[PDB]
């Protein structure tokens, strides 16, 4: 749509009068435009990290230029498949991508990574190494992929405003992680037999290899203190993880904002405008380092046109150009509301709409307060102010409970006598519309301006139509040709009345906005006000319309879901292994991982936003996927080998660690950005990059002297008696 | 298996190429939306009645409407609220995952119904039904550099010669003008009308 | 035909806007503000019931009627009002007393 | 008539409204001296027809109040432009006994 | 909708004048929740037999 | 087929437990009625204008 409009507006532009220019105030689309293009940025750039670090670990070029050329392979083509599901290109199917392109590295890696080896075992074959090193991995990563896929899936299956969120990171990642398994069938297996094949140096790891190997074993022995580690380590989340608040997704700072100014209803104007600039000067010099723009609008209610309302679109400056969270709008619209309130004598303010959030978390709740019965609007309001009081005594709780503006105001009413002006030979008729065109307006008919059909209305000239004295003016031609004046079959008397009837679902309403600001639960509040809304006189209902309609509806329990997934990914892990018993070697995984993540997430300023589930997963199951392969060498090394009890465990952990710290650090140092970024879309970035980065270092090393134990800790202790 | 390829690639150098290009045309052409779409569809039939008021607007127009309005697929709730700017605009929001042509559609056939009952002056005024997001996609400046028009000459401009189209657009679900076309303005005089004995009649 | 009136303007409208709720026929009619003309009584008054629809539609009908502070304002202006002018009868009193 | 009585009575206005419409190319529009009005609307490439033909239409349906009793008598119709298709039979009368 | 109706129905009761009940005469709902636990149970029958 | 699985049970006897554990939450929420959609559709369009 904004091609078009900029572009329609385009054949405009040649034919208007002379110095007649369309400037361009708050617009929400570069924004989304910049953001997700500053991720693509993101791929782009941690394709070439990656390249780096496959070779830091391999030192050639052809046989780096393998494994990086998998993952742009895999991520086109998860374009084209996510296109196939008729889908779209935006943030989630995007941080899906970033949070996805570990699982590319390391499949491409893992190939690679090993007939890298086993070119230390036949001396100098290409096709025997990459060939021979399939098989004895081919089925491996089949497994792997038939059960990360579950890490994911089960989300996404859970619905709601949310719920398709999720469902965007599920796919993207379910697939070009399939793609990845074709590369890695197709692509990586030849062509990585086809290009493939300093004493301070190369000799660092090598030397800092058996160091490992050793450690690791011996470990848990004349001290079972390890053992006992991860009953810490664990009880160490779940501690944390209920200390960590859980939020949808984090606000961000889009380039532009609005300020509300709504006077109290009654106002004048002439006033409303003064409140409104001042608005606009206060932007215009303070702020002027960011506010580049200011339409400043007045009359335009955002709940309907008044003349007591306005609105202001506010719009900054590149970004860029406004370093530190002080020049955000956040920070800008902090200050810019506590500066008003103040000089100012009605309810301005500003604020950041929440990203992505048409509804979703928009902090509080809607509590229509409907008239159940043959009420009336007096009672009605009297209602609402005995259940707005009481909100006032208990805020024990956080609230801020309140009305949308509906204040009675003074009305004039003026009651017309049919009989004195049938008395006068007036008719009625003839009176109404002379009341109801001097002071209402009254549009005839229409008039033509420069062959363009326009309106034509009749009504009284100002100055005689502002205050109720005015109304001596109009008289009125009876029958009898005798001018007769309104006040000899009339007369007029002050009253309240209401500027704004709510009626909701045809029974008129009251909306009482409000919050459980922090501190408190959103499911309190509403208890609560459900609990004193069973006061109030008898006829009065109510009941929950927007974030609140949601909130009793679209819950459907994450655990509950990820459950269904703990026994699909052992079904799985048992199934590869054939073992009711070996699979508990890797699972056990999971804590190493979201022990980084609910720390970072902790340690940085975060929260449990998605962009954490999706870095939560993508560790939760990627560290369960380099498990994998250090249990499934055992077993292996063991059942189909001359070795066994540690002889197992022991060249498996041993290959498994070139591997583990070249992904692990393949796929790390790649998220760098992310986590300390820029500003433009930061919000986004720096959440899955703290959650990311914050959760493989936690899951890479402490993880890596620490499958082994599990393994033996597993069988050996099925085979106990 | 990987053998095949192995041996013969040049066979999945070329897959990989496909495949890719695949994402080439498919990134051309995919939709780059803000982000997917979660809000529910909303239409939101709006009359209006020249300086009527409120309780006037409302039970004259608003209960008449609203009274109409059943035969509704995925609907969860209306919620008419209407000022006294003699002004009305009652918004229906209807599932999600609901064809908004079709409620949109839906709802028209009902409110037609009505149309027959509401004021002339609410008829003639024109009442319109929608099916857009409420938050503003994007504000569209037009000042006068030589300061050779004014604000009045200028939502005049605009309205006879920009809405129309914009108003007229797939996309363009709801145009506001932050102004008014111009019209014959017969800005009366009572002394006078009394002087030679006339009335607005 | 008195609870009927209820369901009808109660619960009628609720229901028929309820989820799978097709069409809805009610068994029953809503309240109107019957007037019972009387032939020999209305002729009692050189009277036709055009004469009473006349006076029904005049004595009890809404008007619109503008706003002291109207529009746009003069310079100055404070007071900004609607007018409330004529209006519907909601009892039956009144009914009984329109004025023929 | 007379397309000025016409283009400015109803072509436009009419014309006016459509807006809202979903996806629409372009809109042309005649107004000719007999009092006829045609204002066709070719729409993006496979839009559905049966609902672009809704929406035009449904959306006539709030000019009307606004076009002259004199139109809205013979009544603006809606249709999918096609002005030449499958067979023509005719009708004719060989011995003068019926006229056109 | 069965469902709703009635639970809608539910929500304007609290408020019905002094003495208003809502007897409800002919309604298809009861039979289809039966001809399908004879159907259902008739399954588990069914697996038994065999 | 056999001869695997015959040889290798637990993975079978894991894809027994998949389409159950899998399916069977399908009856948790799937709908539930008597006869599906089984009518035509119809419309009716509705005249009436006075005695």
């Amino acid at each position: 749509t904004a091609a078009a409009i900029r572009a329609e507006l385009a054949k405009m532009e040649p034919f208007f009068p002379s110095g007649l220019k369309i400037v361009y105030p708050y617009d929400t689309t570069p924004f989304v435009k910049i953001s997700i293009h500053e991720v693509v940025k993101t791929l782009v750039e941690a394709i070439i990290l990656v390249f780096l670090v496959m070779y830091l670990f391999l030192q050639n070029f052809r046989a780096t230029l393998i494994p990086t050329i998998a993952v742009p392979v895999v991520l086109l083509g998860t374009f084209a498949v996510l296109a196939a599901f008729g889908f779209s290109i935006n943030t989630l199917t995007m941080f899906g991508m970033v949070l996805a392109i570990g699982l590319l590295v390391d499949d491409a890696i893992v190939v690679v990574e090993n007939v890298e080896r086993v070119m230390a075992e036949e001396g100098l074959p290409p096709k025997e190494a990459t060939r021979k090193s399939m098989g004895q991995i081919q089925g491996a990563l089949v497994g792997i992929a038939m059960v990360l896929s579950a890490v994911f899936v089960p989300m996404a299956f859970f619905g709601g405003s949310t719920g398709a969120i999720y469902r965007q990171f599920s796919i993207t990642i379910v697939s070009a992680m399939a793609l990845s398994v074709l590369v890695a069938l197709i692509l990586t297996p030849a062509l990585c037999a086809t290009m493939l094949k300093f004493g301070w140096f190369n000799r660092m790891f090598e030397k800092s290899t058996h160091h490992y190997t050793d450690s690791v074993g011996g470990i848990l022995r004349s001290t079972g203190r390890y053992l006992v580690l991860y009953l810490i380590i664990v009880v160490g989340m779940a501690y944390l993880f209920v200390r960590l608040p859980s939020s949808f997704l984090p606000d961000e700072d889009q380039g532009v904002f609005m300020t509300m100014v709504q006077l109290p209803a009654g106002a004048t104007q002439e006033r409303t405008q003064k409140v409104l600039n001042e608005v606009t000067h206060y932007y215009l010099t303070k702020e002027k380092n960011n506010v580049e723009s200011v339409f400043a609008v007045n009359g335009f209610g955002f709940a309907g046109r008044g003349q007591n309302t306005g609105i202001a679109f506010v719009s900054l400056k590149d970004w860029a150009d406004r370093p530190g969270e002080e020049n955000k709008v956040e920070a800008i619209t902090m200050r810019a509301t506590r500066a008003f309130s103040q000089i100012k004598d009605a309810m301005v303010f500003a604020f950041n709409l929440p990203a992505i959030v048409e509804l979703g978390t928009a902090t509080g709740f809607d509590f229509e307060l409907i008239d159940q019965a043959g009420l009336g609007h007096e009672k009605l309001t009297q209602a609402r102010n005995q259940l707005l009081a009481e909100a006032a005594k208990h805020p024990d709780m956080l609230t801020s409970v309140r009305p949308n503006g509906l204040e009675d105001t003074p009305q004039f009413k003026i009651d017309i006598d049919q009989e004195k002006a049938q008395a006068l030979g007036v008719s009625i008729n003839d009176i109404n519309t002379t009341l109801g065109a001097a002071w209402g307006g009254s549009y005839v008919n229409d008039f033509i301006d420069r062959g363009r059909v326009k309106k034509v209305y009749v009504m009284s000239e100002a100055k005689y139509r502002m205050l109720p004295d005015d109304i001596g003016d109009w008289y009125v031609r009876a029958a009898d040709g005798q001018m007769v004046p309104f006040s000899a079959f009339s007369s007029s008397r002050w009253e309240y009345g209401s500027p704004r009837l709510e009626r909701y679902n045809g029974l008129p309403s009251m909306e009482i906005l409000g919050q459980a600001a922090p501190g408190k639960s959103t499911g309190e509040a509403m208890e609560l006000m459900e609990q004193l809304a069973s006061k109030l006189p008898t006829g009065v209902g109510y009941d929950w319309t927007g974030m609140s309609y949601q909130e009793r509806l679209s819950g459907n329990q994450a655990p509950s879901l990820y459950a269904i997934s703990l026994i699909v990914v052992f079904l799985c892990l048992a199934a590869l292994y054939e073992s009711w018993s070996i699979p508990f070697s890797v699972m056990l995984v999971v804590p190493l991982g979201v022990i980084g993540a609910l720390l970072a997430a902790t340690f940085r300023g975060l929260t449990n936003d998605v962009y954490f589930q999706v870095g939560l997963l993508t560790t939760i199951g990627l560290s369960a996927k380099n498990a994998i392969l250090i249990v499934e060498f055992a077993k292996d090394l063991m059942d189909k080998e001359g070795k066994g009890l540690i002889e197992a465990t022991l060249d498996a952990v041993r290959m498994r660690l070139r591997p583990i710290l070249m992904t692990s650090l393949a796929f790390i140092l790649g998220v760098m950005p992310l986590v300390i970024s820029t500003g433009a879309g930061s919000g986004a970035q720096n959440a899955v990059g703290t959650g990311v980065m914050g959760g493989m270092v936690t899951a890479t090393v402490l993880a890596i002297f620490f499958v082994p134990v599990f393994f033996v800790v597993v069988r050996r202790r099925f085979s106990r008696k | 298996m990987p053998n095949f390829f192995i041996d013969r690639p040049i066979f999945a150098w070329v897959i990989a190429i496909i495949i890719m290009l695949a994402g080439g045309l498919a990134i051309l052409k995919l939709p780059v939306a803000q982000y997917p779409t979660i809000a529910p569809p909303a239409v939101t039939i709006s009359a209006s009645y020249p300086g009527a008021d409120a309780k006037t607007v409302q039970d004259t127009v608003t209960q008449v409407i609203e009274q109409n309005m059943n035969g509704i697929d995925n609907l969860m709730y209306m919620s008419s609220n209407s000022d006294s700017t003699g002004t009305v605009q009652i918004t229906l929001t209807f599932e999600s995952g609901t064809d908004a042509d079709i409620a949109q559609v839906q709802v028209q056939n009902k409110l037609q119904l009505a149309m027959p009952l509401l004021p002339q002056e609410v008829q003639q005024q024109g009442v319109s039904v929608e099916k857009s997001s409420s938050s503003f996609l994007m504000v569209v400046g037009v000042i006068n550099t030589d300061g050779t028009m004014t604000q009045e000459d200028i939502s005049d401009y605009v309205a006879a010669n920009m809405k129309d189209a914009i108003s007229r657009t797939s996309g363009v679900g709801d145009v506001q003008l932050f102004g008014s076309q111009y019209a014959m303005r017969i800005w009366m005089n009572p002394n006078e009308l009394n002087k030679f004995q006339l009335t607005p009649v | 035909e008195d609870i009927s009136d209820y369901v009808a303007a109660n619960m009628k409208d609720a229901i028929s806007r309820t989820s799978g709720v097709g069409d809805v026929q009610l068994f029953g009619s809503q309240y109107a503000m019957r007037i019972w003309m009387n032939p020999n009584e209305l002729n009692k008054f050189q009277l036709t019931p055009v004469d009473v629809i006349t006076a029904i539609k005049a004595q009890n009908a809404q008007v619109a009627a503008g706003q002291l502070g109207g529009t746009p304002p003069v310079k100055g202006q404070q007071l900004n009002a609607s007018i409330i002018a004529q209006t519907r009868l909601t009892s039956t009193e009144e009914f009984g007393k329109i004025l023929l």
